[PDB]
RNA sequence: GGCGCUGCUGCAGUUGAAACGCCCGUAGUUGGCCCCCCGCCGCCACGAGGAAACGGGAGCGCUCCAGGCAGGUUGGACCCGCCGCGUGGGACCGCGGCGGGCCCGGCGCGCCGCGGCAGCCCCGAGGAGAGCGGGCGGGGGCACCGGUACCGGCCGGGGACGGGUGAAACAGGAUGAUCCCGCCGAGACCGCCGGCCGCGCAGGCGCCUGCCAAGACCGCCUCUGUCAAUCAAGGGCGAAGGCCGGGGGCUAGAAGGCGAUCAGACACCACCGUAUUCCCGGCCGUAAACGGUGCCGCCCCGCGGCCGGCGCGCGUCCCGCCGGCCGCCCAGGGAAACCGGGAGGCUCCGGGCUCUGGGGGGAGUAUGGCCGCAAGGCUGAAACUUGAAGGCAUUG
């Protein structure tokens, strides 16, 4: 019957499911424990760090552009990341020592769109929300 | 690549392995049940002189001897020398000689 | 049958009559076919061949219909049943024959294959007889010792 | 080897009716098969049958009148409390109004309507509709 | 590459690694 | 035409395999033969493959053949 | 949750990812039919006993409401812990000498055969094993043995080229080749017949004669009495190439050498040739080891061919039965090609058992372990990367 039947086979039916559960990439990513170790944010929604550089990144094949990003050192584990800055003209609030709050792009650690090697993005600069800085609701000191 | 023929291109029924023959044109190795096989009976002298040998023969009641040859070729040599042709999908089912 | 140790699938077998009664021409009583059975067992005839002889000479289709018991049971009732049942004995005989053939021919792998099959069947049947109390609990088939037990 | 004689009987009957046959032979017979055919008869899905003796496992000859949409068994025979019957009714049956799930209980073999009429449970053996 | 020759290449690679790790 | 499976015609039932009949039964039977030189008569199985002798003779009077058996110089019956 | 993309209900495994090369076999899982009205499990029902809050739920206008337990004789009813305990059922699923009198309230314990009992065997599977008869077949092992051919040598003859290719060149020849005929040696091989023939567990299997053990099928009024199915661990066999130690050595021929071709040719084509190819004793354990289709069991419109055994009929045939190998094909199935002796009887989903897969890469890699003389084999990740890869089919 391609599966075992019979009134006394509960142990086998449970062993098979336990073994074949690991064959799914989603389950293996969320349950094995290697992704939690390798995750730069250590399983958190966001993380703060200091900017070490400003950079421009080429887009992928069918598009043509220079995307604006920053290399960031993490406070809590001293890892190296790169984070994207959205919203036209926003790369002008980022001095080379500016505490930044950084979150993900969505897709839970996968690159999106046309930016090669980018999985994070800046949401706050030196204490102030970057979106409200673009919408002209608050301003930086000087 | 789906399956092209029900016989898989050979005549092998209820056995594991069959004998090897050498193609008579190029000498490659072919299994015996796949090789193209033809039998020929011909005269040793060509028909265009078959009456001049006969009229210049001293023995009374002589009969021209014959030759018996079984020719066996591989698939490539059979197609190249036109012993068999590439056929339409419908025509491939025909076994008539 | 011919299906435990091959891909046979044959169905050749015998089918016995529905009516369970003596023959119209049956003169014999149970006490006089038990006589012939015991004379044939004393003479050394195995129980499967006794039925053949009674069928072919004495015109008796089934012994059960004329007596009410079976051949091996009658032998057991008169103390003339064998120590080892006939089928296990025949399998041991065939194993001894194949081993003795293999002693001269060490390059015969087909015979080694069939020897394995026979001995597996022997062990399974020996276990059946042992747990059924038709054989001593210490019964064991031993390949090396099997030639001289056939004498006893 | 042969394990579920009732399963083979019901497959044979469904095949024979799908062809459009009047009679069908099923072998071997058994007490359970006779109980199942008796229930099918009493609901009106089959006509007369006959068990023929052969000093062995017998045969059965079944007469067919074209009323059987489907018949099957449930293996293994799971046990069912009184309150799970309906969670099985909307699983196997084409509706809540016709069809029959057959249970064995300590009060005999019976369909599900009588099983909730006597408010008891049992073990499922099959279904027809 | 034809997979047979890729397998040949990989076997030569693994044998080179075993030989280099044999030292020390 | 309307056959009933519960009462099959015996003639077309004898031509089927002994096991797939409605009620399985044997194919063989017994029969009487007369010794070519003795007045008496003996009863013989139809599918014998074991020696069968005369009451007087010491020559075996049957030939096993893999099916129904043949006999040497004797004349037979059916009962 | 979507997601039947984790599938017990309920997935997929011919070709998309996926049936171990094959046979044996322990643990495990599963196991035909039959006696009813006893015992012991399981199972179903109803009880007893233990906590509230939460969750359900009877009644009530905090103005409604999330709430709360209120209130105008009252009320806060009831249900929900559990593989244990008690009562009942008993379909389904298993497992299993007696009386009387001594004797006396019972039970044991022995004592008398005392004359009371029908004293103490379902059946014989279109399960299986054993038997006897009969044919059947490139099934296996050992010894022996014929035939031409390829190669090599020798005698005689005769006298200019022979070989090789698409065309040529290197090899050969007045030391007489090539060619013709006779004689000799050695080692391989087994043609035509040779097949929609046949055999074996698969890998595989073809000269003569002799010996040896086996096998499936058929036939049967022979014997036994469930002795079975599938199988982690474990055991055995396993094309070719390859390895160790001996032997042999014709042919072909990895490597190597050499003549052409070509821009180049270290290749394809020509010529010479080492290991190897063959025998013996071991090792290795892999193939598109393919029907790309695991094993056992049931039902299943038909028309044909061939192989083995048996039976009836006429006068070799002819009609059946069983077992095997094939072709076509209604229904049904399917993404289709196609299958149809299943790939059917399946979203109308449940006969039993074992194995494998879960987008494409990285990768069958790193690492550890076991095995191997080695070459290997078996077991076998992660970081990271990517929007498709793939199947079958249509037109150009
Ligand atoms: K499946
Ligand atoms: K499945
Ligand atoms: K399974
Ligand atoms: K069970
Ligand atoms: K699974
Ligand atoms: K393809
Ligand atoms: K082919
Ligand atoms: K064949
Ligand atoms: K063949
Ligand atoms: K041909
Ligand atoms: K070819
Ligand atoms: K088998
Ligand atoms: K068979
Ligand atoms: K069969
Ligand atoms: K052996
Ligand atoms: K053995
Ligand atoms: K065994
Ligand atoms: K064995
Ligand atoms: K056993
Ligand atoms: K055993
Ligand atoms: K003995
Ligand atoms: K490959
Ligand atoms: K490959
Ligand atoms: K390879
Ligand atoms: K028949
Ligand atoms: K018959
Ligand atoms: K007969
Ligand atoms: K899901
Ligand atoms: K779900
Ligand atoms: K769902
Ligand atoms: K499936
Ligand atoms: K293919
Ligand atoms: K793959
Ligand atoms: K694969
Ligand atoms: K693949
Ligand atoms: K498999
Ligand atoms: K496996
Ligand atoms: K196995
Ligand atoms: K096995
Ligand atoms: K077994
Ligand atoms: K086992
Ligand atoms: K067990
Ligand atoms: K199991
Ligand atoms: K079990
Ligand atoms: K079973
Ligand atoms: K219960
Ligand atoms: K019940
Ligand atoms: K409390
Ligand atoms: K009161
Ligand atoms: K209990
Ligand atoms: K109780
Ligand atoms: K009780
Ligand atoms: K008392
Ligand atoms: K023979
Ligand atoms: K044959
Ligand atoms: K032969
Ligand atoms: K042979
Ligand atoms: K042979
Ligand atoms: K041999
Ligand atoms: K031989
Ligand atoms: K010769
Ligand atoms: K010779
Ligand atoms: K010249
Ligand atoms: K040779
Ligand atoms: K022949
Ligand atoms: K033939
Ligand atoms: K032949
Ligand atoms: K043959
Ligand atoms: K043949
Ligand atoms: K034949
Ligand atoms: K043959
Ligand atoms: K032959
Ligand atoms: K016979
Ligand atoms: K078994
Ligand atoms: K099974
Ligand atoms: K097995
Ligand atoms: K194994
Ligand atoms: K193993
Ligand atoms: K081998
Ligand atoms: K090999
Ligand atoms: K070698
Ligand atoms: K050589
Ligand atoms: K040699
Ligand atoms: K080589
Ligand atoms: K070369
Ligand atoms: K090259
Ligand atoms: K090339
Ligand atoms: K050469
Ligand atoms: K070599
Ligand atoms: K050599
Ligand atoms: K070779
Ligand atoms: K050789
Ligand atoms: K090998
Ligand atoms: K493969
Ligand atoms: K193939
Ligand atoms: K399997
Ligand atoms: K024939
Ligand atoms: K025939
Ligand atoms: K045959
Ligand atoms: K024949
Ligand atoms: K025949
Ligand atoms: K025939
Ligand atoms: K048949
Ligand atoms: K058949
Ligand atoms: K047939
Ligand atoms: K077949
Ligand atoms: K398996
Ligand atoms: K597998
Ligand atoms: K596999
Ligand atoms: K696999
Ligand atoms: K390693
Ligand atoms: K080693
Ligand atoms: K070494
Ligand atoms: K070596
Ligand atoms: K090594
Ligand atoms: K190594
Ligand atoms: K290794
Ligand atoms: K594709
Ligand atoms: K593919
Ligand atoms: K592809
Ligand atoms: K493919
Ligand atoms: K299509
Ligand atoms: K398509
Ligand atoms: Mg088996
Ligand atoms: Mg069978
Ligand atoms: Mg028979
Ligand atoms: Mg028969
Ligand atoms: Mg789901
Ligand atoms: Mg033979
Ligand atoms: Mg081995
Ligand atoms: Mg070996
Ligand atoms: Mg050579
Ligand atoms: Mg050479
Ligand atoms: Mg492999
Ligand atoms: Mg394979
Ligand atoms: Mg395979
Ligand atoms: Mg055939
Ligand atoms: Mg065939
Ligand atoms: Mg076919
Ligand atoms: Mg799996
Ligand atoms: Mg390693
Ligand atoms: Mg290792
Ligand atoms: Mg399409």
């Amino acid at each position: 019957m391609s599966k075992t039947s019979g009134l006394y086979t509960a142990r086998k039916l449970r062993t098979v499911r336990r073994v074949n559960r690991w064959a799914d990439k989603k389950y293996r990513k969320a349950h094995l424990g290697t992704w939690l170790k390798a995750n730069p944010l250590e399983g958190a929604c966001m993380a703060r760090g200091i900017v070490t550089q400003k950079i421009g990144i080429s887009a992928k094949q069918p598009n043509s552009a220079v995307r604006k990003a920053v290399r960031v050192q993490l406070t809590k584990n001293s890892k190296k990341i790169t984070a994207f800055v959205p919203r036209d003209g926003s790369i002008t609030y980022i001095d080379n020592n500016d505490e930044v709050l950084v979150a993900g792009f969505g897709r839970a650690g996968r690159a999106v769109g046309d930016i090669p090697g980018c999985r994070f993005k800046v949401i706050k600069v030196a204490g102030i929300g970057l979106l409200a800085l673009f919408l002209r609701k608050r301003e930086k000191r000087a | 690549m789906p399956v092209k023929r029900r016989n898989n291109g050979r005549s092998k029924y209820n056995c594991g392995h069959t004998n090897i023959v050498r193609c008579q044109n190029c000498h490659r190795c072919v299994p015996k049940d796949k090789v193209i096989k033809r039998f020929t009976i011909r005269n040793i002298v060509d028909n265009t002189i078959a009456d001049d040998v006969l009229n210049a023969c001293v023995i009374q009641g002589f009969a021209i001897p014959k030759l018996y040859n079984k020719v066996q070729y591989c698939v490539s040599c059979s197609i190249h020398n036109h012993i068999v042709r590439v056929r339409s999908r419908e025509d491939r089912k025909i076994r008539t000689p | 049958m011919g299906r435990m140790h091959s891909k046979g699938k044959g169905i050749s077998r015998s089918a016995i009559p529905y009516t369970r009664a003596p023959a119209p021409w049956n003169k014999y009583t149970p006490e006089d076919v038990c006589e012939q059975i015991c004379k044939l067992a004393k003479k050394g005839t195995p129980p499967s061949r006794i039925g053949l002889i009674l069928r072919d000479q004495f015109a008796i289709g089934q012994v059960k219909n004329v007596t009410g018991s079976k051949i091996v049971r009658i032998l057991k009732a008169k103390g003339l049943a064998p120590e080892i049942p006939e089928d296990l004995y025949c399998m041991i005989k065939k194993a001894v024959a194949i081993r003795k053939h293999l002693e001269r021919s060490r390059r015969d792998k087909d015979s080694k294959f069939r020897l394995i099959l026979v001995e597996s069947r022997i062990h399974r049947l020996a276990r059946y007889y042992r747990q059924a109390r038709r054989l001593p609990p210490t019964f064991r088939y031993k390949s090396d010792q099997a030639a001289a037990l056939l004498a006893t | 080897v042969r394990i579920n004689v009732l399963r083979d009987a019901l497959k044979s009957i469904c095949n024979a009716q799908r062809i459009g046959k009047k009679q069908v032979i099923v072998r071997p017979s058994s007490k359970v098969i006779i109980e199942f055919l008796q229930l099918m008869q009493k609901n009106g899905y089959i006509s007369d049958f006959a068990v023929v003796d052969n000093h062995r496992s017998n045969r059965i000859v079944v007469n067919l009148i074209g009323r059987l949409n489907k018949a099957g068994v449930i293996s293994p025979r799971f046990d069912i409390p009184a309150n799970d019957i309906e969670k099985w009714v909307v699983n196997l049956l084409p509706s809540r109004l016709f069809g029959h799930i057959i249970l064995t209980t300590s009060q005999g073999i019976m369909d599900h309507i009588e099983a909730q009429h006597r408010q008891i449970g049992g073990k499922v053996i099959g279904y027809f509709y | 590459m034809r997979a047979k020759w890729a397998k040949k290449r990989m076997r030569k690679l693994k044998r080179k690694r075993r030989h280099m790790k044999a030292r020390s | 035409m309307n056959v009933d499976l519960l009462y099959p015609d015996p003639v077309e039932e004898q031509r089927k395999h002994k096991l797939k009949r409605l009620v399985q039964g044997p194919n063989s039977y017994f029969l009487e033969i007369k010794c070519a030189g003795c007045q008496d008569i003996v009863v013989v199985y139809s599918h014998a493959n074991t020696p069968v002798f005369c009451p007087g003779c010491t020559s075996q009077i049957s030939i096993p053949t893999g099916g129904k058996c043949a006999f040497t110089s004797q004349v037979e019956r059916y009962r």
